[PDB]
RNA sequence: UCGCCCAUCAC
RNA sequence: UCGCCCAUCAC
């Protein structure tokens, strides 16, 4: 079990950032991939990230969780990288994805960033 | 006038009496390889600085390389190896250690001899997982045939199996002993048994309600009690071996690119931390400096790569191979960086083969 | 109808068998351990292994009829070109708890083999360095009362010579192993015994000097003497 | 400035590289004393034993053969490159052992130079 | 003027172990280049050597005098590599020379090794 | 094309 | 029951 998985997620809300994933994809404005993952958790105003839960090397991703409590942000993770480069929409894997602007998501951001914040408490 | 030995150090005058005697501050094959491939080390350093002290100018040694060094460091040095420091210790080692010298010197030409050959692994933590692993899996079964042996050796001798609690000792016993009629009071004292426990056994020998088994079954128990004492073997090599494998540590960024880009990358990024969250993206264009600062302010042509480009195959090669190969060694590097910071775990020989294939599959490519 | 019989020399022991021709042999410092799948007879009270001369040149120059040898109960020896050491095996035998060996090995890796079989046989000490260059073990050495030499590299007379300059004692013994072809290939191998015969005599007194014909071919064994 | 120190073979094949490469010589002295061709075929295992053992083909490296322009380097090169690298090298230890004063990034200049020009050659 | 000398001299013994260099080339049997003289020197087969004063940088031929005293035979320096390389025929330079064979110059190698032999005592 | 030391498996 | 070589291809 990695080190990055600091909570323990339920049968809900994971899903749900699938989800947002999916229809941000065509309606937002959104980065996959987790050097782009990187840059864009960095720099302007991100809503929300999503990181897979079977990253080897631990590592790589090992970065996101205190570069999101430097900067205020919320993260969750999602069983699979190869189904979180599908739900991006590339034949490949993904280890992360980066929400810039939700498009249709921007009410599952919301109800994510509610139940998280008071989760992790 | 100084000469050096398995356990210590002396000086002694161009008459041939003793000045001043050092042992070692670290485990001696470790000092001693040092001090006879011909370079100095801090004890032998502090005894020839206690006669430079007492007011001694010029100095004689054993080895041709450790006296060009000593005249390196500053003093009068030279070489004369049948030097009375060396030829009295190495003469009359009995009136130095005693009686017993050869033992000691036994306990470190072994452990030279294991030293005098280098380790470097790829996986030494993961290498000593598999070793921790097998330490209980060993353990396991050594219990399970020890079983077997405690049910088949009481088929001859049936009180041994309540009297002998201890494993191993059971073992041994039926590795030397095989046939019940070679008990006798000198073998179970070799063993290292109490006066006590062979009080017993003895009286139970005279007595026994086993059965019989003839000198051709007997000896196959004998054999399973054997091949459990090489387990029991392989046990020791396995705590062992972990033993010295905790002294193979080190960080990824210096074994996949080395200090020269290491330590640029790192204070590029400012920091350890800051290069660990930086992107591949910008790690390949860190120190570009004029390049990256006029990419931005006057929107020119973007920096195909930064401090990167002195790496073993970008200054060196055609153009067609210089620009892909630059954002390839920034992935690698961004995962380099990441596990040297969060985690400093060793692994960079993967690192290393995923950078040979990928520049490989430029080859076949390009 | 196996016996078991003492050889002329101290420590050294023969079998005579079913075909009945002499085997040299030596009884067991460790009873029980093998050291290259030998032949061995478990004795009364006893444990003796054989020594295959097709195996090392030494035991083929005892049964070919070398005289001189001082390798001995409780003596101090150090030995050069050892390897994994099934000659170091039955020199353990020969000299006992009583003596001292060391063992020099310059081939880095063949070395190793010998690492656990030392924790049995205790009177043996291996050593890693060049065998040509004494300064590189000088610390975890002694004087000697015989030298042996069979790493037989193009240098083996100047490795004799500074061991025997070192470690050897006054009135002290050597022996060496003359592998003639690695000394110098343009003459016949007398011209080369001839020259390490007038090197050694300005040093040591040469006691006896044997060709290991009919069993082997241009390859001798010296023995010698320090004053 | 003139409190600095740094080794030179640490810097010119990396340091595990390096201090592999000072034991298949037998030590750091060995490293300063042995010629070129033979710094070039240290630890190449069972293909030095044929070589002289059968008598077959030298081989063209041995442990060198990890230097990071070696060992992914396509066959036209490797061999060249693996020579210029055993007399760079050589005197790199030579540096180390007799002097103790640093000049590694020039001798990096001149092997970088050479592999331009076998690549301006082959 | 380098390290690695061990004894002093002026343009005597030197010019005449150029001059050996100029007569052996073609009459006995010689190498040329600091690691073929290094094979005859740590086989031992080279009679004498023969190094320059002005090897830059210097360490490359630093090994030479002192592993010619480990195997026991003589050594020698004259003022320039270039000239050196001249004196073995080739068009570069050399850092030094080996002697397998004095061919015609016997008497002279042994007049030189018998003089040096003055000097490294 | 050859030499020696040395393990292991076998007759 | 086991081994070698020419031409061509690749790191």
């Amino acid at each position: 079990k990695p080190s990055y998985v600091k909570f323990e997620v339920p049968k809900e809300l994971a899903e749900k950032a699938l989800q947002a994933v999916e229809i941000a994809r065509d309606t937002g404005k959104i980065r996959k991939g987790t050097n782009e993952t990187t840059k864009a958790v960095e720099r302007g105003q991100a809503k929300l990230v999503i990181i897979a839960e079977d990253v080897d090397p631990e590592e790589i991703v090992a970065h996101l969780p205190p570069l999101c409590e430097e900067k205020e942000i919320p993260y969750i993770y999602v069983p699979s990288k190869k189904e979180l480069g599908a739900a991006a929409g590339i034949e490949v894997a993904a280890a992360s994805v980066a929400i810039i602007e939700p498009g249709k998501a921007r009410d599952l951001v919301e109800e994510i960033a509610m139940k998280v914040k008071e989760l992790m408490k | 006038f100084i000469s050096e030995n398995v356990r210590g150090i002396y000086a002694f005058d161009e008459n041939g009496n003793l000045i001043e005697k050092r042992y070692f501050t670290d485990k001696p094959e470790k000092v001693l390889d040092q001090l006879l491939k011909g370079e100095i080390t801090k004890d032998l350093e502090e005894l020839l600085n206690s006669l430079k002290e007492k007011g001694y100018d010029e100095f004689v040694f054993e080895h041709p390389e450790l006296s060009r060094r000593a005249k390196e460091l500053g003093f009068s040095a030279t070489t004369e190896f049948p030097n009375i420091a060396g030829e009295r210790l190495r003469s009359n080692p009995e009136e130095f250690l005693g009686e017993n010298w050869f033992e000691e010197y036994y306990k470190v030409g072994v452990a030279l001899t294991r030293m005098r050959i280098q380790e470097q692994s790829g996986a030494r933590d993961k290498m000593v997982i598999q070793a921790i692993e097998a330490l209980d899996d060993v353990d396991k079964v050594i219990n399970l045939l020890v079983a077997r042996l405690r049910e088949w050796y009481s088929l001859h001798f049936p009180e041994l199996d309540e009297l002998l609690p201890k494993h191993p000792q059971y073992v041994a016993f039926v590795k030397t002993v095989g046939h019940r009629d070679n008990i006798n009071e000198e073998v179970l004292r070799e063993l290292g048994l109490s006066e006590e426990k062979i009080k017993k056994i003895l009286e139970a020998k005279e007595k026994t309600m086993g059965a019989w088994m003839d000198q051709t079954d007997i000896e196959v128990v004998r054999q399973l009690a054997e091949e459990i004492d090489r387990l029991y073997q392989l046990r020791k090599k396995l705590e062992d071996y972990i033993d010295r494998a905790m002294d193979d540590v080190a960080p990824n960024l210096k074994a996949l690119v080395g200090a020269k880009l290491a330590a640029r990358l790192i204070s590029l990024a400012g920091g350890l931390r800051e290069l660990a969250m930086m992107p591949s993206s910008t790690i390949q264009v860190l120190g570009a400096e004029k390049a990256l600062f006029r990419h931005l302010r006057t929107g020119a042509k973007p920096p195909k790569h930064g401090v990167i480009y002195q790496y073993p195959a970008i200054n060196r090669s055609p153009w067609w191979q210089r620009g892909k190969i630059a954002r390839a060694l920034a992935g690698k590097l961004a995962i380099a960086a990441r596990v040297d910071y969060f985690s400093g775990e060793y692994i960079a020989e993967e690192l290393k083969k995923e950078l040979e294939a990928r520049i490989r599959e430029i080859k076949e490519k390009y | 109808m196996v016996e078991v019989k003492k050889h002329k020399f101290p420590g050294v022991y023969v079998v005579i068998d079913d075909d009945g021709s002499e085997k040299i042999a030596t009884k067991n410092l460790v009873p029980g351990q093998r050291v290259y799948g030998e032949r061995v007879i478990k004795w009364e009270g006893e444990e003796y292994r054989i020594w295959n001369p097709h195996r090392s040149k030494l035991g083929a120059a005892i049964v070919n009829g070398l005289k001189n040898f001082p390798i001995k109960p409780g003596k101090s020896v150090l030995y050069l070109g050892i390897a994994s050491g099934t000659t170091a095996s039955h020199v353990s035998d020969i000299v006992g708890w009583e003596g001292k060996i060391y063992g020099i090995e310059f081939s880095p890796r063949v070395l190793r083999e010998l690492v656990p079989i030392v924790e049995e046989r205790r009177n043996i000490i291996p050593i890693l360095g060049d065998a040509t260059k004494p300064e590189e073990y000088r610390a975890l050495v002694t004087k000697v009362d015989v030298i042996f030499e069979d790493v037989a590299q193009p240098t083996q007379a100047k490795i004799l010579i500074d061991n025997a300059k070192a470690y050897l004692k006054r009135g002290g013994y050597g022996m060496i192993a003359v592998k003639s072809r690695s000394i110098d290939v343009t003459k016949e191998p007398e011209q080369v015994f001839k020259e390490v015969e007038r090197e050694l005599s300005e040093y040591f007194e040469v006691i006896e000097r044997l060709n290991l014909e009919p069993y082997e071919k241009d390859h001798a064994l010296f023995v010698v003497r320090k004053p």
